[PDB]
RNA sequence: GGAGGUCAACAUCAAGAACUGUGGGCCUUUGCCUAUAGAACUUAUAACGAACAUGGUUCUUGCCUUUUACCAGAAC
RNA sequence: AUAAAUUUUUAAG
């Protein structure tokens, strides 16, 4: 499910909502990724150093 | 007769065991007169001998108190951080 | 109880090595 | 390290019913009789087994002059290291002697000393497949707990014949305190309970 | 991140473990964060610590595989009192906000522009006012003089970043031009924060001299000159740096003066003695004895008094804290009534307790420290202790203890009280404290010492 | 596999006073409250899973250690 | 409790003994898809029966595991009730 | 009040009052209370920057069900009684 | 100990710890901070 | 006895002030002390060149060497001081002036400097 | 001759769960087997001490300009 | 339904 790479000095780990099987608020340290169009937000990208 | 016999009489120990320098220093002093830790170490340890044995003796002259006695000894006892200064020449002495 | 959360022991870590239950999430 | 055992010829306890005599006794088939011994935890079972042998042997290398008027029970038959550290017994262990009824004439026991706890049962069941005899050893002060009962059901289940001792009298009266009268009652209610379960015999 | 958050404490508990042998000391107490993180302006360091917070410790050997969450919490750094201190990451917004922030700003100048081309009309630059902070481009750049000029600077980014290779000293900031991006954050608010969060100019300045120098007021300090010495520095925390609550140190009494020192602390030695020369201990313990000694010179008519004598002091005694002696002695023209001892300020006394005949004073000076700044704790228990003791000698066992705080130039006195004194030593000694002319040449010594001008 | 840890968490709390013993005899045995297949059991993740499928769980364990 | 680097919340905290934890094999054996959480696991479990639920010991001792449970019974408050009596605490037979 | 100055929301306060509401119900009363009192009668006073803040922030609580939605129902549409 | 025997052999006056029995306890629960800290070290000691 | 000490055992009687006094009167009689002279190891920042035996101090060298307070003050008052050092080849004083007004040295007396 | 002593000297006190002497047989004194007598003090939640310090070497750390002095674990 | 608490100093260069 999950799709790492790491640019600079950030890491990150893409999830698709889908395959999250849980959908869960979280912290400030996850971004959401938005669609161009749809406007929704298909996958969250968890940040470390 | 340690010291003197050293050859220094400008380090002057009063009645409590610090030892201090009657004069300024020339250089030359200074290295001659270092004392290391076997010196130091054991005049601190005395210190504190002196020290309680003269609570004892206040509490014999009658100018003290029964009470106030006991709780003097236990002062020194906890305070000997404070009152002495043999934590420097061995800092081991701080787990005690 | 120590129950594997801590350090080893708090010695290089300067801290203090207090820890304590998060009120934060349970259920 | 791993046990505490004796190995020479010349260090074994000294018997003082002559060894020699006893082996004699084993031609004799109705002579020798097997007594295992087991009940529940610290019912006393392992310290009993203490007083018979050192009782029979007459000097003993492991008394400490402590446990020998002992403040520390002297216990022989424990035999196992981890069963010293874990104050507790483990693997059964026995011992063979002969000694004087009442009426004097000698008999050769073979006594098994069974583990106490219940996750153990495993090795009393062998000393209920072994002995001839049971001895069920009670505290007077626990009573017959659940585990007493099933270790009757078991001896009366593979017709071994029973005997019960009531022990750690000491812990009733220097500790609970109980009037003359009082523990008198309180025998008469374990020996009135114990008689409950033991259908045949009373 | 688990290792940079420990990396962050370790570090930060290092460095100020490195101003702490700066002096010398590993110890907590001498050290309360009012020393560290106190902005420059009131004289602290400034340093900006991002280190306390608490750090999850949860689950070492779950956590090498599920992400368990959040179960616990580590102490992240410590203090004796833990009162609070905000962390940077507060005060700087996070990277999604400001690109959302961005693309909504940049579409609405997108709009607003299109507004001042179709209607031919100019920006108001209010308008646009709101919005002027936000944006990664920073809206404000538009505006900025030498943007004619940037416009022909391209490539910015990649020389910045191969600023490595051909210089040696390094540039902290090699992703952003300030000229192109804009400020991209801001502190101050922190500052403010910080104050507040140690409770204020009031009670971070009880740990400074700030009350020795006499000003009455923070507002009018100018302090002089942006790196304050080393020397100054400790002078200006010293009472803390210094102080009667240390674990372990051996107080050793400094050579004319009263104060003790705890320890060795280098600079404070040296500091301390150029405040206290030429005996100024002495003269300022002479300068009040004397003047005490006219102001009741000229009441002789009311008090009764047959006498008033200042003794022939053994030279020591202002500087010798164990025992002390009478410096003014009283005499009973008819004779006294006094009460038991009270405090200066303490109203009620029946003056029929006792009748007694001399009465005597002892200046007892004092130089204080965070630990104890409070006086008359202090003077009743040397009165209680001395009148109670049998060594130290009076004329008679009635008498009256004057103890100051050269420190923070505070004062009282407990002593035993007929009628007609404390409206004399009230009013009297409120002028003393701004009056002698000793004391004046300390609160213009130590104002050289810490390098303070009063403004305004 | 409940009483993993029960006996210390008796000795303990009680402060020393009392005692447990765990013993297996009459062989009873007993029904997990889960539904051994279900597809739509809740899996914890760490934590111990609700009583209304515990068998689910078990089976889907005991499967991943045989194979 | 040193052996094993783990603390009663009353005891003494000291040195790992064996400082090294950092190697691990990645396997199948402990992961988490084959175990089956029931109870915490406390420390005071891999205090108590050390081999068991605590994998890897070394330089660990036996406990001494279970006493009698204490009965004594006495009384500090009259010195006049008699040496043997009945205490209110007993159940009545 | 202290998430109006940070002049831009932020997923802290979010997740600050999720992880705060599920420990007690008194936290829910609060939270509900307090939107009655900040929607009703408290919003005039917002400019339209802090209203972004706002919007948002109840936002995160009303999509993920914390709040509850239901909630909502103070809301009125009307030209007369409108803000 | 010393109680229950009824007799005995002296022991050195500095060998009879009077203060061990404190702390082998536990801390007990109105005591700050403070003591408890105190109570692990001594026992650190002591296990030592 | 530490190079940095904390305190000087002092007779049991010594009146400080006292001291001060006769030891102000002491102050008089000494050699020393009213040498009106001075002692101070410095540099040479200007170079030098010697008169006696050309030798050349070649830009900046540690002497040991003699300060004296000169009796101008420059303007109304501002200190000037007067520097001399020996030569290494040949014994010869060479001296100094400092110019407040003019940051640099001017110098006099055995030496010139180089241009 | 008994009681003692803030007296001394010389033995002995950590091990096959363990001491010593002696009788007899085999090998060729040792050693093995067998028989017999006596075993003070210290030991099983193990030890002479119901207590509790320091030092040396060697590794691992911790402070962190360097050495003494040190931080806390291990082995000898 | 939590009760988990590191330090701390002298000399010489
Ligand atoms: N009061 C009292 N206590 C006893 C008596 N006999 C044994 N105990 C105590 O009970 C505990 C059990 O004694 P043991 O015989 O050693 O234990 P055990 O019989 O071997 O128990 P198991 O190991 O399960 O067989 C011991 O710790 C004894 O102190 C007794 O006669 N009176
Ligand atoms: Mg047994
Ligand atoms: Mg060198
Ligand atoms: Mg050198
Ligand atoms: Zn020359």
């Amino acid at each position: 499910p999950n799709l790492l790479f790491s640019m600079c000095g950030f890491e990150v780990r893409i999830l698709p909502r889908q395959r999250m099987e849980e959908v869960v608020s979280n912290d400030e340290g996850v971004w959401d990724l938005v669609d161009e169009r749809t406007k929704q937000r298909t996958a969250k990208a968890y940040l470390k150093v | 007769l340690l010291i003197h016999r050293k050859g220094l009489t400008y380090l002057h120990l009063d009645y409590n065991f610090n030892l201090k320098p009657t004069k300024t220093l020339t250089t030359k002093e200074r290295k001659k007169s270092r004392l290391g830790n076997s010196f130091h170490l054991m005049r601190e340890l005395l210190k504190m001998m002196k020290l309680i044995v003269d609570t004892h003796v206040q509490f014999r002259l009658g100018n003290v108190d029964a009470f106030q006695l006991a709780d003097g000894i236990h002062y020194i006892l906890n305070h000997i951080g404070q009152l002495t200064g043999i934590y420097r020449y061995k800092y081991k002495v701080m787990h005690q | 109880s120590y129950n594997g959360i801590g350090l080893k022991s708090a010695k290089g870590s300067s801290t203090s090595g207090h820890v304590q239950r998060s009120l934060a999430s349970n259920n | 390290e791993h046990t505490i055992f004796t190995q020479l010829k010349k260090n074994i306890p000294k018997t003082r019913y002559n060894r020699d005599y006893m082996l004699s006794m084993a031609n004799i088939p109705e002579r020798i009789i097997n007594v295992g011994v087991i009940g529940p935890l610290h019912s006393g079972k392992t310290s009993l087994m203490d007083l018979l042998v050192i009782d029979s042997h007459k000097r003993i290398p492991d008394m400490s002059k402590n446990v020998e008027l002992g403040w520390k029970p002297l216990r022989y038959l424990d035999n196992l290291k981890q069963e010293i550290d874990r104050g507790l017994s483990i693997k059964l262990n026995g011992s063979t002697l002969l000694c004087t009824d009442l009426e004097s004439k000698s008999r050769m026991i073979n006594f098994l000393d069974a583990p106490g706890h219940v996750n153990f049962m495993d090795e009393t069941a062998v000393a209920l497949a072994a002995s001839d005899l049971v001895l069920i050893v009670i505290d007077v002060v626990e009573g017959v707990t659940f585990v007493v009962e099933q270790l009757i059901k078991q001896s009366i289940k593979n017709n071994v014949a029973m005997c019960f001792v009531i022990n750690k009298l000491d812990r009733l009266i220097l500790d609970l305190k109980l009037p003359p009268m009082d523990a008198y009652l309180k025998l008469n209610h374990i020996i009135a309970n114990i008689n409950s379960f033991t259908k045949g015999n009373v | 991140t688990e290792p940079l958050l420990d990396i962050l404490v370790k570090g930060e508990t290092r460095i100020q473990n490195r101003v702490k042998l700066g002096l010398n000391s590993k110890m907590p107490t001498r050290f309360p964060p009012a020393v560290f993180y106190t902005p420059k302006e009131l004289g602290g360091l400034g340093m900006i610590s991002a280190s306390h917070i608490l750090i999850p410790a949860s689950d070492l050997s779950w956590s090498k595989q599920t992400d368990t969450g959040i179960t616990h919490f580590r102490a992240g750094m410590t203090h004796e009192d833990e009162k609070l201190i905000p962390t940077i990451f507060r005060y700087i917004t996070t990277w999604e906000n400001e690109f959302l922030d961005s693309q909504r700003v940049w579409a609405e100048y997108a709009t607003k522009r299109q507004e001042a081309i179709q209607q031919n009309r100019r920006l108001a630059f209010e308008e646009l006012e709101g919005s002027w902070d936000r944006g990664i481009p920073r809206i404000s750049t538009l505006f900025q003089r030498d943007r004619h000029t940037l416009a022909y600077d391209r490539g910015h980014r990649i020389r910045r970043e191969f600023k490595q290779y051909s210089l040696e000293r390094n540039s902290p900031f090699w992703w952003t031009n300030s000229h192109h991006d804009g400020k991209l954050w801001n502190l101050n608010a922190y500052r403010t924060d910080v104050i507040q969060a140690l409770g204020g100019i009031e009670t971070i300045l009880e740990h400074t001299l700030f009350k020795g120098t006499g000003f009455n007021s923070w507002e009018g300090l100018f302090w002089e000159k942006s790196q304050i010495p080393n020397r100054r520095f400790t002078l200006w925390w010293s009472p803390t740096i210094n102080r009667a609550n240390v674990y372990v140190g051996f107080l050793v009494q400094l050579d004319l003066t009263g104060i003790f020192l705890h320890g060795k602390i280098p600079t404070l030695k040296i500091s301390l003695i150029q405040i206290f020369r030429a005996h100024l201990w002495q003269k300022i313990h002479e300068s009040i004895v004397f003047d005490i000694c006219q102001i009741l010179d000229g009441e002789l008519d009311v008090l009764q008094i047959e006498s008033v004598t200042k003794e022939t002091v053994h030279p020591r005694k202002s500087y010798k804290m164990n025992s002390s002696a009478a410096d003014i002695t009283m005499e009973s023209v008819h004779e006294w009534e006094v009460s038991k001892p009270s405090l200066l300020h303490e109203t009620n006394d029946s003056f029929k307790g006792l009748i007694t005949n001399k009465m005597w004073f002892d200046v007892q000076l004092r130089y204080g420290d965070y630990d104890s700044h409070d006086i008359s704790r202090y003077v009743r228990a040397k009165f209680l202790d001395y009148t109670t003791d049998n060594v130290s000698m009076y004329p008679s066992p009635t008498g009256v203890m004057i103890g100051i705080d050269l420190a923070y130039n505070m004062y009282d006195a407990y002593g035993n009280w007929f009628n007609g004194l404390k409206p004399l030593i009230q009013n009297s000694m409120r002028t003393i404290m701004k009056a002698n002319p000793a004391l004046y040449v300390l609160r213009e010594r130590i104002r050289k010492g810490l390098q303070i001008y009063q403004s305004s | 596999i409940e009483s993993a840890g029960f006996e210390t968490d008796l000795r303990l709390s009680t402060n020393g006073l009392g005692m447990c013993q765990l013993y297996f005899w009459h062989k009873i045995w007993r029904k997990v409250p889960g539904d051994v297949l279900d597809k739509d059991a809740f899996i914890p993740k760490l934590k111990p899973a609700p009583i209304n499928s515990l068998s689910r769980d078990f089976v889907m364990k005991t499967r991943r250690r045989k194979g | 409790g040193k052996a094993l680097n783990n603390a009663i919340p009353g005891g003494p905290k000291f040195e790992p003994l064996y400082p090294r934890e950092e190697e691990e094999d990645y396997n199948e054996f402990n992961s988490i898809d084959r175990v089956i959480f029931r109870v915490p696991i406390r420390s005071e479990y891999k205090v108590a029966f050390p081999h068991l639920y605590n994998s890897r010991p070394r330089s660990v001792r036996i406990p001494w595991y279970n006493n009698p449970v204490s009965c004594i019974i006495q009384n500090d408050e009259e010195y006049d009730t008699p040496a043997l009596f009945f205490d209110p605490s007993l159940n009545p037979i | 009040k202290s998430s109006l100055q940070e002049s831009t929301f932020s997923k802290f306060y979010s997740i600050l009052s999720e992880r705060m509401i599920t420990f007690h119900r008194s936290w829910q009363t609060a939270y509900n209370e307090t939107f009655e009192q900040n929607y009703t009668q408290d919003i005039e006073d917002y400019e339209t920057d802090q209203l972004r803040i706002l919007g948002k922030f109840w936002g995160h609580l009303i999509s993920y069900e914390f709040l509850p939605m239901d909630c909502l129902k103070i809301i009125k549409l009307t030209e007369e009684e409108s803000c | 100990f010393p109680f229950n025997r009824t007799k005995g052999k002296m022991v050195r006056a500095q060998d009879v710890a009077l203060a061990k029995k404190w702390f082998l306890q536990h801390p007990d629960e109105e005591y700050p901070v403070k003591v408890k800290v105190s109570y692990q070290k001594l026992l650190k000691n002591y296990v030592l | 006895s530490e190079r940095k000490a904390i305190n000087k055992y002092y007779p049991p009687d010594y009146n400080p002030l006292e001291a001060e006094k006769l030891s102000r009167k002491m102050a008089k009689k000494l050699k020393t002390m009213n040498k009106s002279h001075a002692s101070i190891r410095l540099m040479t920042p200007f170079s030098m060149r010697c008169l006696e035996c050309n030798e050349y101090i070649p830009k900046s060298r540690k002497f040991n060497g003699k300060k004296e307070l000169l009796k101008e003050k420059y303007l109304d008052s501002i200190k000037i001081y007067r520097l001399t050092i020996s030569c290494p080849r040949c014994a010869n004083s060479i001296a100094f002036r400092t110019d407040p007004g003019n940051s640099d040295y001017v110098m006099e007396v055995g030496g010139v400097r180089n241009y």
